[PDB]
């Protein structure tokens, strides 16, 4: 929960998870980017960000 | 009398090493919210809000 | 190194050589220094960075 993760501040748990490559969703209101571009799923930039 | 065998000796130390003082520099610390700090028991210090 | 002393001079330098007062210091040794009760308390966040 990504609101709780803001109110509390302590990111132990993401980024452990973000560290091990840990399956995850991070569920809350969050804006996205539109890229309409095939290089740019190629080149894996959503596993970027 | 001087006596170079009993005044030889072999001094051994460590190469190199660096002595710090203060240890809780190397401490990042942030704190909640005061809207969300919570007392002992896990609810809000203040809850009047 | 080699070194010439006195047998007096050698005692108060091997002395200071084997009792210095310097310890390896490492993030667990900084990270216990912190007083417990705050490591505990989540309205602060500590980090090792």
């Amino acid at each position: 929960n990504l609101e709780e993760l803001m109110r509390t501040g302590d990111y132990a748990q993401i980024t452990n998870m973000l560290l091990n490559n840990q399956p995850v969703a991070l569920v809350g209101a969050l804006p996205f980017i539109t890229d309409s571009s095939v290089i740019s799923l190629v080149a894996k930039l959503d596993a970027t960000v | 009398q001087f006596d170079f065998r009993a005044s030889m000796h072999m001094l051994t130390s460590n190469l190199t090493f660096t002595v710090y003082s203060d240890l809780l520099a190397f401490v990042s610390a942030d704190t909640v919210e005061p809207i969300n700090a919570v007392a002992f028991d896990n609810m809000r210090i203040m809850n009047e809000l | 190194y080699p070194s010439i002393l006195h047998p007096i001079d050698h005692a108060f330098n091997e002395y200071f050589l084997q009792h210095q007062l310097v310890e390896p210091l490492n993030n667990d040794i900084i990270f216990n220094y912190i007083p417990e009760r705050i490591r505990n308390d989540v309205n602060y966040i500590l980090n090792m960075d």
